C-alpha cells in the first residue's frame, strides 16, 4: 500500500472485574473502544452467494 | 433359507399389488392373487431401518482450518491426519453398516417365505403333498371359493379330510 513500515496488532482478554495497563513512550497504536462479545453464532467460509428462503 | 432363488425357480413380474402373492389352478383356470400380511410385514421392516438412519445428531462442530488465510504447517499435517483418519473410519462403517443392512435385508425375504409356506403346509394338513418347484399338489377338488378359504386362514382341514386321503394313496 505504498508504505514499508508495519503495524503488528496484538490482543489479550480481560476478565470481568479486572484491569489492563500500558506503559510506553512510542510506536503505539492506541485503542479507543474495546469489543464485548454478544453471545452465540457461527462463522464459516464460502466463495459463493447466499440464500434466505431456504 | 433357500426360498427365494433356492427351490422356487423364480418370481412373478405380474404381482404389482404385493411383494408376495398366490397363483392357483383348477377346473376353472389360473389367477394371480396377493397376500397382504406377508407383503406388509416385510414393508414394515424395510422402512424401519430407514427410520433409523434418518436419526441425525445434535452435536455441532466448528470450522477449525482455513482455506483463505492458512494456518501453520506442522498442525495441518495433524489435523489433516485426524480428519483424514475419521474420513477413513466412517468410510469403514458406511462400508460395514451399509454393507450389512443390505445383507440382512434379503434374508428377511427367505424367512417371510418359509413362514407362508410352512403355514399353508399346516392348514391343508394331511390333504396335499409338495412336488418340487414350490407347490402343493392338490388331489381333490378345490375351486375358486375353496382356495380363498386357505388364503384368509378359514380353511378347515376336517372339511375335505377324507377325500384327499383317498386320492393321495391311490
Ligand atoms: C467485583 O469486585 C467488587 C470489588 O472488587 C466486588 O464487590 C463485587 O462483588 C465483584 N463482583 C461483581 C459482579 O461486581
Amino acid at each position: 500500500n505504498g508504505l514499508s513500515g508495519r503495524i503488528d496488532f496484538h490482543w489479550l482478554m480481560l476478565n470481568p472485574n479486572d484491569t489492563v495497563t500500558f506503559s510506553f513512550n512510542g510506536a503505539f497504536i492506541a485503542p479507543d473502544r474495546a469489543s464485548f462479545l454478544r453471545g452465540k453464532s457461527m462463522g464459516i467460509q464460502s466463495g459463493v452467494q447466499v440464500d434466505a428462503n431456504c | 433359507f433357500g426360498a427365494i432363488a433356492g427351490f422356487i425357480e423364480n418370481g412373478w413380474e405380474g404381482l404389482i399389488d404385493g411383494w408376495y402373492g398366490f397363483r392357483h389352478q383348477n377346473a376353472q383356470g389360473e389367477g394371480t392373487a396377493a397376500d397382504y400380511k406377508s407383503t406388509q410385514s416385510a414393508i414394515d421392516q424395510i422402512t424401519g431401518k430407514l427410520n433409523r438412519l434418518i436419526e441425525k445428531t445434535n452435536q455441532q462442530f466448528e470450522l477449525i482450518d482455513n482455506e483463505f488465510n492458512e494456518v501453520e504447517k506442522q498442525i495441518g499435517n495433524v489435523i489433516n491426519w485426524t480428519r483424514d483418519s475419521i474420513t477413513e473410519v466412517w468410510s469403514y462403517n458406511a462400508e460395514l453398516l451399509v454393507a450389512m443392512e443390505n445383507q440382512h435385508t434379503i434374508d428377511l425375504a427367505d424367512s417371510e417365505m418359509d413362514k407362508l409356506y410352512e403355514r399353508v403346509k399346516r392348514q391343508l394338513r394331511e390333504n396335499a403333498e409338495e412336488d418340487g418347484t414350490g407347490c402343493f399338489e392338490i388331489f381333490h377338488k378345490c375351486d375358486d371359493d375353496c382356495m380363498a378359504s386357505i388364503r384368509n386362514n378359514t380353511y378347515d382341514h376336517s372339511k375335505y379330510r377324507e377325500e384327499a386321503m383317498q386320492n393321495r394313496i391311490q
